[PDB]
RNA sequence: GGCUAAUCCCCCAUGUGGACCCGCCCCUUGGGGUGUGUCCAAAGGGCUUUGCCCGCUUCCGGAUGGGCCCGCGUCCCAUCAGCUAGUUGGUGGGGUAAUGGCCCACCAAGGCGACGACGGGUAGCCGGUCUGAGAGGAUGGCCGGCCACAGGGGCACUGAGACACGGGCCCCACUCCUACGGGAGGCAGCAGUUAGGAAUCUUCCGCAAUGGGCGCAAGCCUGACGGAGCGACGCCGCUUGGAGGAAGAAGCCCUUCGGGGUGUAAACUCCUGAACCCGGGACGAAACCCCCGACGAGGGGACUGACGGUACCGGGGUAAUAGCGCCGGCCAACUCCGUGCCAGCAGCCGCGGUAAUACGGAGGGCGCGAGCGUUACCCGGAUUCACUGGGCGUAAAGGGCGUGUAGGCGGCCUGGGGCGUCCCAUGUGAAAGACCACGGCUCAACCGUGGGGGAGCGUGGGAUACGCUCAGGCUAGACG
């Protein structure tokens, strides 16, 4: 069933991740799909977070799940706002 | 040789002998003295060499020479050996590390002293 | 530990004076007037010619004993300048000229390099507002040093900028001895540097 | 020790034993039917065919035939049943088969 | 796309199937030049209409026999029994390339 | 026969330049004409023409040296220094645009043949194609 | 041996649909439609039960993951030259999700090999990595992708998936238990022990973060993972002070006894203030959940930190580790003394039998500096396997000579084809790495974002000089 989730990439006490579609037997940080996004927890550039919603809005229609955190990125940008 | 010649032939890597067995090249290896032995070198040199025989932990039965001003060494003395050849002596293809297990580093060594493997003085 | 023991001694071997110290270094007691030769016991015999190599390990021990700096970070320094666009010799002094130290010195905060490095690395120095200690720290054309505010104050602070009235910094910088801070302006390339050094002698002494 | 599911291994037994059944029906049926279809007594032999079939079927229904298992057995059963009617012939009931 | 290779049919010898011989070109990796090197097909020859010297394409499919991988495509010119020949030459060439020898 | 009529015509202007030759006979082509044009157009030979010797088409390449030289030695620098095939029966050699070859830093030339035509290299690289790389003349 | 529930198993029904045989149609390998016959469904639970939620069944499609197949590429020995009976193919079966000699019956007699079959040796492959001007050589640790394996050998079972590391059966070796009948076990998981070795860590912390499994959820599990510890193993950054301070102390060294050197070096003066103490003190954490809405969207709100009282900031504040190799030439740095072919040094040539810049100490000097050397191994230099880029009269190297097979190579002119060759477009060439730009940690190492490049291969289009090919012609080669 694939995912959309985060990726561990900045170094150590420097979490960054890319938000990615992959199924959901891969290893976090190997092979995935596409990535659709990227996130900075300590928010240190004035863009700590992005996401490509018309490919986020694709995976979803076909079925990927996000993680609640994956879902709380997603949302905050918007995916999932109707109006 | 013409292109076509090299096509069906090629030519060869020249493969490289190893200067010394102490089997899986190992920086070091492991022995005991069967011999220690003094020899004499060949033409234009003369002096007593000092040197021993060691059975080593790769199976092999090796010459060493012992390097410094004077040494400890005899019979069952284990010892570590590190490769590198006397020149003017036949068939001694590696030298025995000074300070390592039972080979003490040279006495009275003020130059350098981390070949022979011996320590720093105080300066009095 | 980049260097740090008797400097003179250098001014000495290079056979030009490198002007480690600050002040004495103009007086006359650099130990180049008085007994300009290489040091120990056989300074003062007669010299063989050099060796090419012994040119070009000459030059380059010039220049990198100028800046202080050490010798990997001189190699690391030189190898990006190498690989920059540009000819390596004048961006090499560049990059070398660039150092938070140095400008701290042409900017008369510090009397000699030494003393910048000093400066810097106790946190005097700020670059942009903000406090820096490092003295390997790049500066950037439009970036402003100055003397941090709480330091401004300091017996040395007053005393070097005092002596820094009427008195010109490079072309490339500017300085605000009122307010105690500078600007580095541009990249200085090696016409507005007086080096006594051909880089050329450098550059072929790394092509080895 | 004592890592709790071999429960699993347990199961599988019991499973393997219900798989192994069904199969068993299935195959003795089979060939009941296609020895019936040697002797021209196509109607039983149709009518042997149609149970099988049924087995067969309902055997995909859980994991013990799963899908393309089951068609390929019903197919060769067909095909054998009709192939061996004619010669001799008179597909009598004509329970299982397009006319 | 199905693979389509090119060939000459250098053996009747089998039922409903061919062999066809395939040659290659290529600049040799190193030293440059045009080098030409070349491989038998087993084909499907269902009809058993392909003949002895005919050249004809081979088409990637579905495995018939263990190495069967092609089928016969279509025939490109009847005949050509030089090449076949040539194949045969060589063949027979190693009857002598091992403890001694006969005629050349 | 003659394996290489290109490396033969190439060799017969090197040889006769050596001795400072007016002139030399190769035989007739029309490739080989193609590539004297290209020579003539190019600085290198005065130029040639269509000849009959023994009733066989032949191209007389008229040949070109420098001024007469002093001190020892007065013998003229040739417009040819050299002249060498790349491209052999035995090894071809063919180069896409990227690889045509910058002979002697812009001073030399190479000859390269292209389904446009015989061009020199910056003739080929303005016309935007590779080809089988001929010789190279500086 | 006995009782018993279910989302456990079975039987009939309903047949949307689907499976199979036969026919028909379109399509063309077993794809899609259609007709008749036969065959096939399901499971219930939770709630505020009057309607929602969680599920169940059949089917069509999607998404992701895989199986199988083909072209091409992929190390050494030819002192391995012939290999092959399921062998090679056919018909028919069997088996499988599925093609297949995968397996079997029968039939044919084939298949492969000098373009290196068969045999032997070594070896996981790759992105990449090291080196190199490049071509090339070498490598494949960590990170990512694939394969394979789980003490050795076989085998299946259960499943969507395994022929399954922490599942099962059997044989073999080993360890342990044993009432001698018989049993137990499998760290190539995290740590840790032991052995071998020149040599390779803590039986730590945490579920806070990211990820995973089950659950309606609350939540539970997770030696994945996030961390900390140990080791200069690597890289990067940093300190051992800074300014002054004698024609220049003492000591030690050299001396032509006049002096020269260590050396602004020290002492000393003054300034700064690593360490250290005090205070404050993190980001990484907003979702899951709560509120309004409609359990949506939208809006709003609250809980949670192993690392850690850490990084960091503020105040205070002490001049406070330096070593290692070398100084005959290559190769940067020279003198004194001791030794006398000894003791020794040594990478190569070489040095040492009385002046030793080559041994050993000292003074001095050169190089690097928390390192400096040594050994091992890879590339380099080595254009010393020569594609780039070498050679064979006498240095190694023309086969004793021919005839010719395979193969390699091929004159002039014209035409068709367009395989080589060249050009355009397009797809692919993951990520990481490399390159460029901009950025985040005070810098950097490290990291983030973006851009560019890229051989090769697929598909479409185009060019025709050269090479190929087919067709025709010529006569300068060749033969007559
Ligand atoms: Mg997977
Ligand atoms: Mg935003
Ligand atoms: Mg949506
Ligand atoms: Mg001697
Ligand atoms: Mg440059
Ligand atoms: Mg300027
Ligand atoms: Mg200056
Ligand atoms: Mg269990
Ligand atoms: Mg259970
Ligand atoms: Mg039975
Ligand atoms: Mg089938
Ligand atoms: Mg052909
Ligand atoms: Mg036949
Ligand atoms: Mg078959
Ligand atoms: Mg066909
Ligand atoms: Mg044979
Ligand atoms: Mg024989
Ligand atoms: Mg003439
Ligand atoms: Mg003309
Ligand atoms: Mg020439
Ligand atoms: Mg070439
Ligand atoms: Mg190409
Ligand atoms: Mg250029
Ligand atoms: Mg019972
Ligand atoms: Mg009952
Ligand atoms: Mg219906
Ligand atoms: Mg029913
Ligand atoms: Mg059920
Ligand atoms: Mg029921
Ligand atoms: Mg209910
Ligand atoms: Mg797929
Ligand atoms: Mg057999
Ligand atoms: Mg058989
Ligand atoms: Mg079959
Ligand atoms: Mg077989
Ligand atoms: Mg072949
Ligand atoms: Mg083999
Ligand atoms: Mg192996
Ligand atoms: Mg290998
Ligand atoms: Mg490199
Ligand atoms: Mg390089
Ligand atoms: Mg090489
Ligand atoms: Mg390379
Ligand atoms: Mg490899
Ligand atoms: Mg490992
Ligand atoms: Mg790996
Ligand atoms: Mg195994
Ligand atoms: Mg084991
Ligand atoms: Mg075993
Ligand atoms: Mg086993
Ligand atoms: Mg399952
Ligand atoms: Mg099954
Ligand atoms: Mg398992
Ligand atoms: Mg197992
Ligand atoms: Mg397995
Ligand atoms: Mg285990
Ligand atoms: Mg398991
Ligand atoms: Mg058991
Ligand atoms: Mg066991
Ligand atoms: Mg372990
Ligand atoms: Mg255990
Ligand atoms: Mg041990
Ligand atoms: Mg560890
Ligand atoms: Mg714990
Ligand atoms: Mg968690
Ligand atoms: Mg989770
Ligand atoms: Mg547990
Ligand atoms: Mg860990
Ligand atoms: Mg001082
Ligand atoms: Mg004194
Ligand atoms: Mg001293
Ligand atoms: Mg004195
Ligand atoms: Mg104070
Ligand atoms: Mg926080
Ligand atoms: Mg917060
Ligand atoms: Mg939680
Ligand atoms: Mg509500
Ligand atoms: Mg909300
Ligand atoms: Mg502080
Ligand atoms: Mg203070
Ligand atoms: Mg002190
Ligand atoms: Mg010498
Ligand atoms: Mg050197
Ligand atoms: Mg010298
Ligand atoms: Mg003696
Ligand atoms: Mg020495
Ligand atoms: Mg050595
Ligand atoms: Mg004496
Ligand atoms: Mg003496
Ligand atoms: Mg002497
Ligand atoms: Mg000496
Ligand atoms: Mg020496
Ligand atoms: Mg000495
Ligand atoms: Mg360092
Ligand atoms: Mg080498
Ligand atoms: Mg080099
Ligand atoms: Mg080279
Ligand atoms: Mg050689
Ligand atoms: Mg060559
Ligand atoms: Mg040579
Ligand atoms: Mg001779
Ligand atoms: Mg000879
Ligand atoms: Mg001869
Ligand atoms: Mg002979
Ligand atoms: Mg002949
Ligand atoms: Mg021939
Ligand atoms: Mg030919
Ligand atoms: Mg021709
Ligand atoms: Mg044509
Ligand atoms: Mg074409
Ligand atoms: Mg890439
Ligand atoms: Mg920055
Ligand atoms: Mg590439
Ligand atoms: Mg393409
Ligand atoms: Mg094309
Ligand atoms: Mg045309
Ligand atoms: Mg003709
Ligand atoms: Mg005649
Ligand atoms: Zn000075």
């Amino acid at each position: 069933m694939v995912k959309i989730r985060l990726a561990r990439f900045g170094s150590k006490h420097n979490p960054h991740y890319r938000i990615v579609v992959t199924d959901a037997r891969r290893k976090r940080d190997g092979k995935y799909i596409e990535k659709i996004g990227y996130y900075d927890p300590r928010k240190t550039t004035p863009d700590w977070l992005k996401v490509d919603v018309e490919r986020a809005r694709y995976w979803l229609s076909v079925g990927a799940q996000p993680t609640d955190t994956a879902r709380r990125l997603l949302r905050q940008a918007g995916v999932f706002r109707q109006e | 040789p013409t292109i076509n010649q090299l096509v069906r032939k090629g030519r060869e890597k020249v493969r490289k002998k190893s200067k010394v067995p102490a089997l899986k090249g190992a920086p070091f290896r492991r022995g005991v003295c069967t011999v220690v032995r003094t020899v004499t070198p060949k033409k234009p040199n003369s002096a007593l060499r000092k040197v021993a025989k060691v059975r080593l932990t790769s199976g092999y039965e090796v010459t060493a020479y012992i390097p410094g001003e004077g040494h400890n060494l005899q019979e069952h003395s284990v010892v570590l050996i590190r490769g590198g050849r006397v020149k003017d002596l036949l068939g001694v293809r590696y030298h025995i590390v000074r300070g390592v297990y039972d080979a003490a580093g040279v006495k009275d060594r003020k130059k350098s002293r981390s070949k022979y493997g011996t320590k720093k003085p105080k300066e009095a | 530990g980049r260097y740090i023991g008797p400097v003179c001694r250098l001014c000495r071997r290079e056979g030009v004076k490198l002007y480690l110290k600050g002040e004495r270094c103009y007086s006359p007691k650099c130990a180049m007037e008085r007994r300009p030769y290489p040091p120990g016991q056989h300074g003062q015999k007669r010299a063989r010619r050099p060796s090419d190599y012994a040119v070009r390990l000459r030059e380059k021990q010039k220049l990198r004993r100028i800046y202080g700096i050490s010798e990997r970070q001189f190699r690391n320094l030189f190898e990006e300048a190498s690989k920059k666009k540009g000819v390596t010799g004048s961006v090499f002094l560049g990059l070398l000229e660039s150092r938070l130290d140095n400008v701290v010195y042409r900017l008369g905060f510090a009397v000699s390099r030494r003393q910048a490095r000093q400066l810097v690395r106790h946190g005097h120095i700020t670059v942009n507002g903000r406090r820096v200690d490092l003295p390997s720290y790049r500066v950037r054309p439009g970036d402003e040093i100055a003397v941090a505010e709480k330091s401004r104050n300091l017996e040395l602070i007053r005393q070097n900028l005092e002596a820094m009235k009427g008195r010109k910094v490079g072309p490339w910088l500017s300085l605000d001895v009122e307010g105690m801070k500078g600007k580095f302006l541009r990249l200085p390339d090696r016409e507005d540097l007086a080096l006594p050094v051909n880089e050329q002698l450098v550059i072929e002494f790394y092509s080895r | 020790r004592n890592l709790s599911a071999l429960k699993r291994h347990r199961q599988s037994l019991k499973r393997r034993l219900r798989n192994k059944a069904k199969k068993s029906a299935i195959k003795t049926l089979s060939k009941k039917a296609i020895q019936l279809a040697q002797e021209g007594k196509a109607e039983e032999a149709l009518k042997i065919m149609r149970k099988a079939e049924s087995l067969i079927d309902k055997a995909a229904k859980g994991s013990t035939l799963h899908k393309n298992a089951a068609a390929r057995r019903k197919s060769r059963l067909m095909r054998k049943v009709r192939q061996l009617l004619e010669a001799a012939g008179a597909p009598l009931i004509g329970g299982g088969l397009s006319a | 796309p199905k693979k389509v290779l090119t060939g000459v049919v250098v053996s009747d010898k089998m039922q409903k199937t061919v062999t066809v011989l395939v040659e290659r070109q290529f600049p040799h990796p190193l030293y440059g030049k045009v080098i030409k090197r070349s491989k038998k097909y087993l084909a499907h020859d269902p009809e058993e209409k392909y003949k002895l010297g005919d050249v004809v394409e081979i088409i990637e499919s579905r495995p018939i026999s263990k190495r069967k991988r092609f089928r016969v495509l279509r025939l490109v010119e009847s005949g050509r029994m030089d090449l076949v020949e040539k194949y045969l030459i060589r063949r027979q060439n190693y009857e002598s390339l091992s403890k001694r020898g006969g005629k050349a | 026969m003659l394996t290489d009529p290109i490396a033969d015509m190439l060799t017969r202007i090197r040889n006769a330049t050596r001795v400072y030759k007016e002139s030399t006979d190769v035989p007739a082509s029309r490739f080989k004409e193609e590539i004297l044009r290209i020579l003539a157009r190019e600085g290198f030979i005065k130029g040639y023409e269509r000849v009959d010797v023994d009733g066989k088409p032949y191209l007389r390449v008229y040949l070109k040296y420098g001024p007469r030289r002093q001190g020892p030695d007065p013998r003229p620098e040739q417009v040819i220094h050299h002249i060498r095939r790349i491209s052999k029966p035995g090894r071809r050699v063919y180069v896409g645009v990227k690889e045509i070859p910058r002979v002697r830093r812009g001073l030399g030339i190479a000859i390269l043949s292209t389904s446009k035509g015989v061009l020199t290299d910056r003739e080929a690289r303005k016309l935007g194609v590779g080809g089988e790389l001929i010789c190279e003349v500086w």
